[PDB]
């Protein structure tokens, strides 16, 4: 996170690390949906341009952290992987459209403190606050800067973007399971997620029901934090079919 | 049931530093 | 600089 803050302790308890077991680093952003499901980003997984491929038994799921780097005993919970399920059609190929994967615990995980699930939203949520200029909020232990690394979780509040702002800030193909979010460079403050937040949930609080909704995933951006550049996000909602289908299924 | 309510803040009804700046976005 | 996790989490 570029430009942000370090976390309160509990601010955001579905927030997940994906671990590296060997070496031992940090992976990517991930949230909790519930006691046995995770959500992150498939190209955290998956993105053969880079020769990335991890399978289950790679990885490991940290839950209720605060310090990046600390064993936190007592506080954070690890997970190993049941199974990955990434989008069926997930386009690493030309531009991370569906940019989404879900990850079954093989055991579930109990509820804290500092361990939560955070909500998927419903159409009628994601219509309310899924619009231009309303703020959301983005969390994880990815630089601090495009070209270190934070001590404990960052957290940044950042304004949607109008579509046509998004689209005529890239050469890449803008697609509907997208949105983009951050300030304009007239608008003076910034900030912006970067290279390990990647999977990590973008969050919205319902003024309606007083509940953290997760609209959006860390996805990709050109750089981090650049001037006319904006962080692009995966569409929950609009892959919500889909996520209920895998968890339904399985 | 219980999704989106933080046990340090909502579950309390204490809020968080900076939620009040989401909450004035949302016009 | 990470530090090392409990072994069990690692078998
Ligand atoms: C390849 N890629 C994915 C990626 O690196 N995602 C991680 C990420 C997440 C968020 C942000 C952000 N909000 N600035 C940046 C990168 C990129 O973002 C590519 C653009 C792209 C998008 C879709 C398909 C092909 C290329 N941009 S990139 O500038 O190569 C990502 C990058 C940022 C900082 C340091 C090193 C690399
Ligand atoms: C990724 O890893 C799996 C398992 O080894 C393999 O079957 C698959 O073909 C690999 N490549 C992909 C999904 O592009
Ligand atoms: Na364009
Ligand atoms: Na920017």
């Amino acid at each position: 996170i570029v430009e942000g803050s370090d976390a309160e302790i509990g601010m955001s308890p579905w927030q997940v690390m994906l671990f590296r077991k060997s070496p031992q680093e940090l992976l990517c952003g991930a949230s909790l949906i519930s006691d046995r499901w995770v959500l992150t980003a498939a190209h955290c997984l998956l993105y053969p341009p880079w020769d990335k491929n991890f399978t289950e038994n790679d990885l490991l799921v940290r839950i209720g952290k605060h310090s990046r780097t600390r064993y936190e005993r007592n506080i954070e919970k690890i997970s190993m992987l049941e199974k990955i399920y990434i989008h069926p059609r997930y386009n690493w190929r030309e531009n991370l459209d569906r940019d989404i994967a879900l990850m079954k615990l093989k055991k579930p995980v109990a509820f804290s403190d500092y361990i939560h699930p955070v909500c998927l939203p419903d159409r009628e949520t994601a219509a309310s606050l899924l619009q231009a200029g309303y703020k959301g909020r983005v969390t994880g232990w990815g630089n601090l800067k495009e070209t270190g690394q934070p001590s404990v979780l960052q957290v940044v509040n950042l304004p949607i973007v109008e579509r046509p702002v998004c689209k005529d800030s890239t050469r890449i193909r803008i697609t509907d399971n997208m949105f983009c979010a951050g300030y304009k460079p007239d608008e003076g403050k910034r900030g912006d997620a970067c290279e390990g937040d990647s999977g990590g949930p973008f969050v919205m609080k319902s003024p309606f029901n007083n509940r953290w909704y997760q609209m959006g995933i860390v996805s990709w951006g050109e750089g981090c934090d650049r001037d006319g550049k904006y962080g692009f996000y995966t569409h929950v909602f609009r892959l919500k079919k889909w996520i209920q289908k895998v968890i339904d299924q399985f | 049931a219980d999704c989106g309510l933080r046990p340090l803040f909502e579950k309390k009804s204490l809020e968080d530093k900076t939620e009040r700046e989401l909450l004035e976005s949302y016009i | 600089d990470f530090e090392e996790i409990p072994e069990e989490y690692l078998q």
